[PDB]
RNA sequence: UCGAAUCGCCACCUACAAGACUGGAGCUUGCUCGGCGCCAAGUAUAUUCAUGAUCACAAGACA
RNA sequence: GAUCCUUCGAUGUCGGCUCUUCCUAACCUAGCGGCUAAGGGUUGGAUUGUU
RNA sequence: AGAAAAAUCCGUAAGC
RNA sequence: GGCCAGAACCAGCCCUUGCAUUAUCCUGUGGGAAAUCCGGCGGGGUGCAAUGGUGUUGGCGA
RNA sequence: UUAGGGAUAUGUGGCGUCAAAACUUAUGGGCUCAUUCUCGAUACGUGAAAAGGGUGUUGGUGCACCGGCCCCGAAAAUGGAUGACGCUUAAGCCCAAUUAGUGAUUGCCCAUUAUUCCUUUGGUAAGGGCGAGAAAGUGUAGCCCUUCCGAUGUA
């Protein structure tokens, strides 16, 4: 929430609304560790990144193996005062953020700035839905990283079985969002077809040598 | 999907002979094949890995059989060959040609806008 | 590493099999049976005119070969179930009440079990009727384990 | 890739002396990385069999043997390796390559992978190309059938090195970063 | 680290053959301070 | 106060799923039949640019 | 037992009382056909400075 | 400078 | 102001096919249609060499 | 193996992030799935034996044995350690390459080391001289100029 001084400065200056350059990554069907390493290096290089759909990351192996690994992690606590001990976060976005934090140099101001440059969500929230197209990391995708015969696990199911009470909430919100987007995209089909037809028809009216150059370069 | 078989036409993906078309003349093993093409000067008989080929939809069944099949003409006619030639054209281009392409695209966009408004 | 391994089956007239994305749907006189096979990575093919069903494995070790036979057996059981169906019999003082979809047992040597919708249970000595073998066998095994 | 070994022929002799005015001349075939290793293997074999040390010997010639035209053939490689608690072991395997050097390099990689055997413990007895009707194993016999064909699945095809990207648009070929 | 040499990554340059093209070029690093000090054309062009 | 670093934008991207998967058929089961944007509102007939004097934060902006 | 590495301008020594925590090769309690299981329990007195 | 916000009225990313 | 920058030139330094061997080889003319393979006859790709100077153009400095 | 500083190239060790280097290289071959200390994974050095089994192979022949990887055998006291995260179409293990069957030569990263350039200091030192400049000289603000070699260190 902005302060009244910040609002007054903005009003007095009169400049228009500003948004910095932010990359939004759709993390569905990505390998957790490879995605974390790539994102950590980009954060250190100076990018602002927002990751969505953190509950559909992938890990290799069976859910039972990965759940046993998490329980072993959860067993560690400072015996003398557990309120100081390690804090075990159960949500998939917190799991991703902790993996990245362990891949960063966290006890330095530079590493702290890098870690604060990252935002993580489950699903796609309304303040992110309409900001532009999402990206993928092609060198960290499951269909090219795992052999197809081997089993794998989805982060949401494992996190649900170790804690994380909000799986059903996220599922309902995602279903509603996809329904709304599907309705909107079913609309505008006529407009898209009209623009495609206009593009096809303009060739008959533009100059012939321009058409020839387009055909030569393959934009025909 | 297109199968790997004797006489099948393939395109090379990477390497010094990339974006070239040849014919499979012998299956050495699960990973390697022998490729030749009399038409191309650089495509004499050699060994290629199967990670470096893309099968096409033509299979002759050597120079006489290839000429009779006329798969080279069909490949020249399809849209992939057009894309490859356009990529080579874009690669070898000058500032003047880039300017000409820019004005052609701007002309097409303007006329598309006019047609859309008219309709 | 064998290049190609094959297994094929014939389809009786009046029954149809459709495959799409490793999803199998067998339609017969009795009804439709759906099976899931996304955890297999096989090559399923159907030719209606020849009334043949085949499954292929390319460059496979012993395990894929072992999985091919089970796939064929499952498809065969599916077609048999949609063609004629299954009817299991159980017979054992003990008073067992068929009721409707609830099985109650009392005075053994009260145990209650819920019967799934797809299976229709009746008392002649009870009779289990289902369109697929797995559900009927599961119901019989559940009843046996309860009465033990 | 091209094979990492070469086919050499070393011809040698013992230096003539008064007790031995006309010594015997021997011919040796070896697959080696370079001709220094070829000569070393030659003198090891000569000492181990004929009781002739390198310090009283002569090397008459060493040359590299050329290979035949590129044709897919079946090769029989007769090989022997050493490992402790097993003694010397001799095995015969059939490969499928385009040259003798390729078949022997395949054999070396196979022995290293399956038995942890290394170059200085392996010895090659014979290599030859056999006709297609003398193959006794199905895994090699299946490649000379008349109707052999298969599709390419699970292809992890990458991009040209100059076009690789770090972030790309979700359903598009547009690079966002790189 | 040795501070007298710096490493720079340029967009769309992803090969050693590409990075060879840029040898000899000039790089800037713009920033800002807290007070107005002298610049190149201080007297002529006081708009700088 | 305040001058500052940042230098693509869009009611055509900003919906979705699968890679043993990709338009429709046939049986012969492997064969056959993003858009714009880069100096005339648009590819032609036009029109002001200095002396800011040979590099210097772009002396310019928030399309 | 062996040893002699630290400490001789000093690191307070047996038993009991009091109080907390951890282990398992499971005495009881709990499931199986000897196996699993460390979750909760495991007493009060005569003689003796005792263990 | 980054919202698990929004995109005559009210009610419908519709007809409204 | 040799205070700060740019370009140019000298010197030095760093980088950037030949001839040998070509044969277990190449090429025509019983076995497994053809090919892979084995005997008869005829024709022929790897070791060396090829910081220092000497002015010029701007900025700041009245 | 060590005077005060530049540039170039290496040794041991490495090239997913921490952390410089394959923005996760290859147009190389095989093997491996590991459910509560436990799949592996930098020697010296800090994790194990007899016996028994799964997946890929090898002698023998008309079934027996005999090796690669993995599992069982394998039980302790604060919560914890391939360094951490993580990795399985490896970022694991055994071999092999250098931009790949296209045709001569070195993929790249990091030292108080090597080569080279500038400056100091000392010699079992070696030569020359006697418009501002020169002293017949062990040692200075060194009489002046050129040249080569060494330079760490407790008692
Ligand atoms: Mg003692
Ligand atoms: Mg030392
Ligand atoms: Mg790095
Ligand atoms: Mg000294
Ligand atoms: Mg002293
Ligand atoms: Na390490």
């Amino acid at each position: 929430f902005p302060s009244r001084k910040d609002a007054f400065r903005a009003q007095r200056k009169g400049a228009k609304k500003h948004r910095p350059e932010i990359i939004v990554i759709d993390l569905k069907d990505h390998v957790l560790g490879r995605a974390a390493a790539v994102v950590a290096k980009q954060l250190l290089l100076g990018k602002k990144i927002t990751v969505v759909r953190c509950e559909q990351l992938n890990i290799a192996g069976t859910e039972i193996r990965n759940k046993i690994k998490y329980l072993q992690y959860l067993r560690k606590r400072k015996l003398t005062n557990p309120t100081k001990g390690p804090f075990h976060h159960r949500a998939p976005s917190d799991v991703f953020v902790r993996t990245v934090r362990s891949m960063l140099p966290r006890y330095t101001k530079r590493g702290m700035k890098a870690l604060n440059s990252l935002v993580a969500y489950e699903g796609i929230p309304p303040n992110v839905v309409r900001t532009g197209g999402r990206v993928v990391i092609p060198r960290a995708q499951r269909h090219v990283c795992y052999r197809s015969e081997r089993p794998y696990t989805v982060l949401g199911n494992m996190c649900k079985h170790v804690g994380w009470k909000y799986s059903d909430v996220v599922a309902n919100l995602e279903k509603a969002r996809v329904e709304k987007a599907s309705r909107h995209h079913e609309k505008q089909a006529k407009l898209r077809d009209a623009w495609k037809s206009a593009r096809k028809e303009a060739l008959a009216k533009m100059p012939k040598h321009n058409v020839e150059v387009l055909k030569k370069f393959g934009y025909a | 999907s297109h199968y790997i078989c004797a006489g099948r036409l393939v395109r090379i993906l990477r390497g010094p002979r990339q974006d070239r078309v040849g014919v499979i003349v012998d299956i050495v093993d699960a990973n390697r094949v022998l490729v030749e093409n009399p038409e191309d000067a650089k495509m004499w008989r050699h060994v290629q890995n199967l990670k470096n080929v893309e099968p096409l939809k033509y299979c002759v069944s050597l120079k006489d059989a290839l000429a009779s099949s006329k798969a080279l003409e069909k490949y020249a006619k399809t849209r992939t060959a057009a894309r490859v030639e356009a990529k080579k054209a874009c690669a070898v281009s000058t500032d003047f040609e880039r300017y000409q392409l820019r004005v052609a695209r701007r002309s097409r966009a303007h006329w598309a806008r006019k047609v859309f408004d008219e309709k | 590493v064998k290049v190609k391994s094959l297994c094929t089956l014939q389809i009786p007239e009046g029954v149809t099999v459709d495959v799409k994305g490793r999803k199998v749907t067998v339609t017969g006189k009795r009804g439709t049976l759906t099976k899931d096979l996304t955890h297999l990575q096989l090559d399923l093919r159907v030719d209606k005119k020849n009334r043949t069903f085949t499954v292929i494995r390319w460059f496979g070790s012993k395990i894929p070969i072992a999985c091919l036979n089970t796939t064929k057996a499952h498809v065969q059981n599916m077609i048999t179930g949609v063609t004629k169906g299954y009817r299991f019999k159980v017979r054992c003082p003990i008073n067992v009440s068929v009721d409707g979809q609830n099985i109650e047992v009392r005075n053994f040597l009260v145990r209650r079990q819920l019967v799934p919708n797809t299976v229709k249970v009746s008392q002649t000595e009870i009779v289990f009727d289902g369109n697929d073998l797995e559900q009927v066998s599961r119901e019989a095994a559940v009843l046996h384990q309860m009465c033990l | 890739v091209k094979p990492h070994l070469r086919h050499y022929q070393v011809v040698g002799r013992e230096s003539p002396s008064e007790k031995n005015p006309e010594p015997t001349v021997y011919k040796f075939e070896v697959f080696a990385p370079n001709f220094v290793v070829a000569k070393s293997r030659f003198w090891r074999m000569m000492r181990v069999k004929n009781k002739v040390k390198a310090t009283h010997g002569d090397v008459l010639s060493c040359k590299v043997v050329k290979d035949a035209k590129l044709v897919a053939r079946n090769y029989l490689v007769d090989i022997a390796y050493y490992s402790q608690r097993c003694g010397y072991t001799r095995m015969v395997k059939e490969f499928r390559d385009v040259s003798k050097t390729g078949a022997v390099s395949q054999a070396y990689h196979d022995l290293a992978s399956r038995h942890r055997a290394r170059y200085h413990n392996i010895e090659v007895l014979n290599v030859k190309s056999i006709p297609d009707h003398e193959v006794k194993h199905l895994s090699i016999a299946q490649y000379h059938a008349p109707n052999l064909s298969f599709p390419l699945l699970q292809r992890r095809t990458k991009a040209t090195r100059k076009d690789r990207a770090i972030f790309v648009k979700k359903n598009t070929k547009r690079a966002v970063v790189a | 680290q040795t501070k007298q040499t710096a490493l720079v990554r340029v967009e769309n340059v992803n090969t050693r053959e590409d990075a060879t093209w840029y040898v000899g070029k000039r790089v800037c690093y713009v920033y800002h301070g807290k007070k107005v000090k002298r610049c190149v054309r201080w007297s002529k062009a006081p708009a700088r």
